[PDB]
């Protein structure tokens, strides 16, 4: 069984520089052509390089749009795959896979030399968010009625954010949407549940944790 | 050089239903193409190589065909697992291009439900912060598509808002939408009357939610 | 890497049959 492990990546601010990490077991790394590919948040796929074996030449293969900035290495000794990204721009955030690639010949004598080529093993993708924000807690807001209630986690930095109701007891109806990207730099979601008659007869509190800045929040909504 | 067009980009059916991806180049291609299957949360995980050659795990349910410039991944007796976003993908240019469609979800398929409206004015607490948000939430609606306006004083609003969407329910297959106005302490407190305006397929004509400030 | 074989090695050498 392939197993594909990442490290590597995170936050850094527009510019700088960032190494991801791919870290091969269960198959022959060094026989193996190996890549990259990323997925922009909202966005699809888009591949980003691949490298081939020592005995190739370790020839890197880029994208246009990170052509010239990305770089791939490997290392056979250690069985690692290295994406090297170097003057970062906000455009290139999102999930980085990386790939066991390979090939299959073509049989057809025309093209003899042409090979199918595909990404047959993927990993589990790590993270890159190039921003220049610093690290904030969320300021939870209430989501009153007039039933809808709700809580407003507003203005945080990095992602995730974990919201409970009751402490866990109340799980039926509820609806955490995603994150959104405001134009601050900051993070933003809601979270919210549907009987009006347990308005006194129970009380709601949303458990609001962001690990980034060891913050927890528990705000009652009345 | 190459571009991957994939059509629709939303397809919704039920189990053990024939459902039909298709994907366009740009130019001619031959059978160099891939199709990717990628599930939420999950890795991407390969189809097909060569256009109609099925990977070695992949159940038998999924067929490639096509060449030259069309082709189409064919799902017949869907299932349950088989609810993902799939993607084709060129391999045809020797210098590495590698060009993915923008992709292809498909949902389950259920009868029209109708959202439930709620609007939500800015908390007391956030005032004094010197923001105002205003939320319109959509409760359980089905398909997906759905609008929401605002109307601050009944002048139609544009650019300062963000929609938020959770994926399809577990238990019911509905969805859940919230759009989120922002504005000053000052442009809210200047004005009265605050209001989104949905409509939905399910609805039989637009419904408003709206709230006097105070 | 006298010992490595894999598809790309194929492709070479149809090429170069191909090509002379
Ligand atoms: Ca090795």
């Amino acid at each position: 069984q392939v197993q594909l492990v990442q490290s590597g990546g995170g936050l850094v601010k527009p510019g700088g520089s960032l190494t991801l990490s791919c870290s091969a077991s269960g198959f022959f790394f060094d026989n193996s052509w190996m890549g990259w590919v990323r997925q922009a948040p909202g966005k699809g796929l888009e591949w980003v390089g691949r490298i081939r074996r020592l005995k190739d030449g370790a020839t890197g293969e880029y994208g246009a749009a990170v052509k010239d900035r990305f770089t791939i290495s490997r290392d056979d000794s250690r069985n690692m795959l290295y994406l090297h990204m170097r003057t970062l721009k906000t455009e290139d955030s999102g999930t980085y896979y990386c790939t066991m690639d390979e090939g299959t010949p073509v049989t057809r004598f025309l093209e003899w030399g042409y090979f199918y080529y595909y990404m047959a093993v993927w990993g589990r993708g790590t993270t890159v968010i190039v921003s220049s924000a610093s690290t904030k807690g969320p300021s939870v807001f209430p989501l009153a009625p007039s039933a809808a209630l709700g809580c407003l986690v507003k203005d945080y930095f990095p992602e995730p954010v974990t919201v409970s109701w009751n402490s866990g007891a109340l799980t039926s109806g509820v609806h955490t949407f995603p994150a959104v990207l405001q134009s601050s730099g900051l993070y933003s979601l809601s979270s919210v549940v549907t009987p009006s008659s347990s308005l006194g007869t129970q009380t709601y509190i949303c458990n609001v944790n962001h690990k980034p800045s060891n913050t927890k929040v528990d705000k009652r909504v009345e | 050089d190459i571009v991957m067009t994939q059509s629709p980009s939303s397809v919704s059916a039920s189990v053990g239903d024939r459902v039909t991806i298709t994907c366009r180049a740009s130019q001619n291609i031959r059978d160099y193409l891939n199709w990717y299957q990628h599930k939420p949360g999950g890795s991407p995980r390969l189809l097909i190589y060569a256009a109609s050659t099925l990977q070695t795990g992949v159940p038998s349910r999924f067929s490639g065909s096509g060449s030259g410039n069309l082709f189409t991944l064919t799902i017949t007796n869907l299932q349950p697992e088989d609810f993902a976003t799939y993607y084709c993908q060129e391999n045809y240019n020797t210098i590495p291009s590698l060009s993915f469609g923008q992709g292809t979800k498909v949902d389950i398929r259920r009868t029209v439900a109708a959202p439930s409206v709620f609007i939500f004015p800015p908390s007391d607490e956030q005032l004094k912060s010197g923001t105002a948000s205003v939320v319109c939430l959509l409760n359980n609606f089905y398909p997906r598509e759905a609008k929401v306006q605002w109307k601050v004083d009944n002048a139609l609003q544009s650019g300062n808002s963000q929609e938020s969407v959770t994926e399809q329910d577990s238990k019911d297959s509905t969805y859940s939408l919230s759009s989120t106005l922002t504005l000053s302490k000052a442009d809210y407190e200047k004005h009265k009357v605050y209001a989104c305006e949905v409509t939905h397929q399910g609805l039989s004509s637009p419904v408003t939610k709206s709230f006097n400030r105070g | 890497w006298a010992s490595l074989w894999n598809w790309f090695d194929i492709t070479n050498w149809l090429w170069y049959i191909r090509k002379k």
